[PDB]
């Protein structure tokens, strides 16, 4: 159970 | 008509043989255009829209941040690449074909959809008269094809899951 | 203002059930704001964590046992409702830029400290002892040494000032107060430090040295029922003259 | 003897609708997504989640962002003008067709936005409840979306079925037919 | 039990000599944080790191992804690299930033020509007695009758005359004490100066 890696989503403004 | 609003976002990570060359590519879309993008091979952010604009002069003036993403080729899509070649990479599912009256030449639930199918004739390639669906995606990780032939016979398939050339022929 | 974040106050002292209010000023321009409470184990425990207004994530015991919140143009709070013994601690704020992003900034962290009987809190004695003259002889340099004693609890910041200015070099302060007394619990404290000069600098009675030592104890609206002085936070001073041979 | 392949996250957040959604693809197939409501992993196959994890939580925070960047850019927008690509339907079987043995109907809709839309499958021009299954919004190549619908079926030559698509790009609701 | 491994726990290094920090990662980390708490310092900022090395001044910081580890050099210690050392990462298959177990250094001074000597100061009327000019080599050890009191040492460093030093002081109330007697808990140099 090695756990795929997202990209995290910035906030905008 | 009906107002509707979208923020879209897109991540690929694209490999070219292997994660020896990868490049990332973030696409930001609002409803059906996309406004900004972060091309790993360009390093920083560049607005495709001017809607878009905003955001990557707020972004790339953080060198912190950008010096993260560039890296993100690294941590995040070799890291997952890592991981999905352990069973998605090499995921071998065998066709099968079924040929039927033209001659339509069913080669069904394969994958991955690297395929190549031939129709031979007294033993030769006739290559030509074929009509061809093209590859069609199920959406369960399995395709299907069908490749016809308009004469008035014998059909072979060669897949990355097959040792041997699978091969059927017709009365 | 930036690039520094403004913790205070630097210390806190509350007796078990009062209310400890602490405050945060994260770096200009910067919306994300984090709480962290950090053990003797050099642990950080994560509280909750803001973007301007809303509050992102947050755990169970901040949820029901603390209430914090960031106003716009104002100083972020974290206030706990009813302090008990397990709350003292070091409370850290970190303010970032990106929420998608690292590079966290931490302040100067407020030490809060629970007891159960605020009748234990005493301000510090002050005393500055001048140099010695076989010191001066021996090695052409003069060394001050100032000790404060008989405060509680252990939340003091010393600070050397000559004629009218903060010095910071030849000073040394010890890294942690001693209890006067390690037998027995809620023991007042001792803190020395030294200021060493150049023996012709002091021989100068024209300049003028002073100890000066910050107390974090009780606030004006804490209650105080006996005779002797209210131990508020305070400033208790001592100083010393320039003397000729 | 080249591996070439693709990887892509795609997540998006929908108004008026108010549904968030965070997907992982794979060459063209879904792997997972992430039921938003539910917060819980949803493998495409059932077999991939004994060799991967994802930490849901972790999907919920970005539609969560993605949320408030959509009024972000609402708001920067200075006229956001309504306009639809209609889906193209084809209808097909999984499977080659024979009679009294178990298949699944295929219906792709592709080529659209927004991802909203309504599909009916129809058994002799009635819909159909009981052995339907749904593809959340797939990611394509360019910035319009793809879907997947399927109906698991028992073939007779005395039943046809129909998959009909109804999207706001489309004047009249599409239907694609199939029989023996 | 959910922190990073950093080692080493604690460090002593002679003034002027280098050693290494180093946190071993459990998984892919998307970037890596360093930090340094001085004494009554706050925690200062030392490098942020996505991928290979960083140099600042005395200090290198290196950060390699895939074999999940991260290195904090220091070089040509001075007495003010001394404090607690903490790194910083998150997962890149999580959201959450996770710290390291903490390093604490000590930096020893280099005392070129040591002159121990015990000391008596007046008030500006109590005493104080303070140990003075000794080397780093030197130990000082907890007075033991609970009436004269003796504090751990300490560093001066007067800037303008290159000098460094090291001190501890030692006072009491009670009629037996005098400065003779007052660090013989500690084992001090043999020719320690006693003046009067
Ligand atoms: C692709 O990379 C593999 C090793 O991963 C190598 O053996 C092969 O020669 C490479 N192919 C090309 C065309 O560079
Ligand atoms: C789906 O049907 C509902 C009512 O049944 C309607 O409000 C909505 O607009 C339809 N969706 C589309 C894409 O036409």
């Amino acid at each position: 159970a090695n756990g795929v890696a997202f990209f995290l989503t910035p906030f905008k403004a | 008509s009906r107002p509707w609003f979208l923020e879209y976002c897109k991540s690929e990570c694209h490999f070219y043989n292997g994660t020896q060359r990868v490049r990332l590519l973030v696409r930001y879309f609002y409803n059906l255009e996309e406004n900004l993008r972060f091309d790993s091979d360009v390093g920083e952010f560049r607005a495709v829209t001017e809607l878009g604009r905003p955001d990557a002069e707020n972004w790339n003036s953080q060198p912190e941040f950008l010096e993260q993403k560039r890296a993100e080729v690294d941590t995040v899509c070799r890291h997952n690449y890592e991981i999905f070649d352990n069973f998605l990479v090499p995921r071998r599912v065998e066709p099968t074909v079924t040929v039927y009256p033209l001659l339509v030449c069913s080669v069904s639930d394969f994958y991955p959809g690297n395929i190549e199918v031939r129709w031979f004739r007294n033993g030769k390639e006739e290559k030509t008269g074929i009509v061809s669906t093209g590859l069609v995606r199920n959406g369960d990780w399995t395709f299907q094809t069908l490749v016809m032939l308009e004469t008035v016979y014998t059909c072979q398939v060669e897949h990355p899951s097959l040792t041997d050339p699978v091969t059927v022929e017709w009365k | 203002s930036g690039g520094k974040v403004i913790q205070t106050p630097r210390y806190l002292v509350k007796g078990q059930g009062q209310k400890a209010k602490m405050r945060c000023i994260p770096e200009k321009g910067h919306p994300v704001v984090f709480w962290y409470q950090q053990n003797k184990n050099n642990e950080f425990k994560f509280l909750i964590n803001f973007q301007n207004q809303e509050v992102l994530q947050q755990i169970d015991m901040t949820e029901k046992r603390f209430s914090a919140e960031c106003p716009s143009n104002s100083p972020c709070s974290l206030e706990i409702q009813s302090s008990e013994a397990g709350d003292s601690a070091l409370y850290l704020c970190a303010s970032s830029l990106n929420n998608a992003n690292s590079d966290y900034t931490f302040g100067s962290g407020t030490r809060l400290l629970v007891i159960e009987d605020l009748k234990n809190v005493f301000p510090p004695e002050v005393a500055v002892f001048e140099p010695s003259e076989a010191e001066i002889s021996h090695t052409q340099k003069a060394t001050l040494v100032c000790l404060a004693t008989g405060f509680y609890p252990d939340h003091v910041e010393l600070s050397w000032w000559v004629n009218g200015k903060e010095v910071h070099s030849g000073v040394c302060t010890d890294p942690q107060p001693l209890k006067e007394q390690p037998a027995l619990n809620d023991s007042r404290y001792a803190l020395s430090s030294r200021l060493r000069v150049s023996a012709t600098f002091w021989q100068n009675p024209r300049n003028h040295f002073r100890c000066q030592v910050q107390f974090y104890g009780l606030s004006e609206n804490d209650e105080w029922t006996q005779d002797r002085a209210k131990p508020v936070t305070q400033i208790v001073s001592a100083e010393a003259w320039g003397r000729a041979d | 003897i080249k591996e070439e392949h693709t990887i892509i996250q795609a997540e998006f957040y929908l108004l008026p609708d108010k549904r968030g959604e965070f997907m992982f693809d794979f060459d063209g197939d879904e792997i997972f997504h992430v039921d938003i409501e539910k917060s819980e992993t949803i493998w495409r196959l059932e077999e991939f989640a004994k060799f991967a994890s994802f930490e849901a939580q972790g999907a919920l925070a970005n539609i969560a962002v993605d949320k408030a960047n959509l009024d972000v850019m609402k708001e920067r927008s200075n006229n956001t003008p309504d306009a639809n690509v209609a889906p193209e339907v084809t209808v097909l079987s999984r499977s080659p067709v024979n009679l009294g043995e178990p298949n699944i109907l295929i219906c792709f809709i592709d080529k659209f936005s927004p991802p909203v839309v309504n599909v009916t499958w129809l058994r002799n021009g009635r819909p159909v409840t009981e052995g339907v299954s749904e593809t959340v919004f797939l990611p394509r190549d360019d910035h319009l979306f793809r879907k997947f619908h399927y109906l698991t079926f028992l073939p007779s030559t005395d039943d046809f079925y129909d998959c009909e698509v109804d999207h706001w790009g489309l004047e009249e609701p599409l239907r694609k037919h199939w029989e023996f | 039990g959910d922190q990073v491994e950093q080692s080493p726990s604690a460090l002593s290094l002679h003034e002027g000599t280098g050693s290494a920090l180093r946190c071993n990662f459990t998984t892919t980390m998307r970037a890596v944080q360093w930090f340094r708490k001085n004494s009554r310092g706050s925690l200062i900022n030392l490098f942020y790191l996505a991928s290979g090395t960083k140099e600042n001044g005395r200090l290198k910081s290196a950060f390699d992804s895939k074999e999940r580890y991260s290195t904090l050099h220091i070089r040509d210690a001075q007495l003010e690299d001394s404090g607690t050392y903490f790194c910083a990462a998150e997962a890149s298959n999580t959201n959450k930033v996770v710290f390291g177990t903490g390093t604490r250094l000590q930096v020893l001074p280099n005392i070129q020509n040591p002159d121990p000597a015990v000391y008596q100061l007046r008030d500006s009327d109590k005493s104080v007695c303070l140990f003075t000019d000794f080397d780093s080599q030197t130990n000082v050890s907890q007075s033991k009758d609970s009436d004269v009191y003796i504090t751990d040492k300490c560093v001066l460093d007067m800037r303008s005359m290159d000098f460094k030093s090291n001190s501890a002081v030692a006072w009491s109330n009670k009629s037996d004490f005098a400065c003779a007697n007052a660090f013989n808990n500690s084992i001090i140099p043999e020719d320690t100066f006693f003046p009067s």
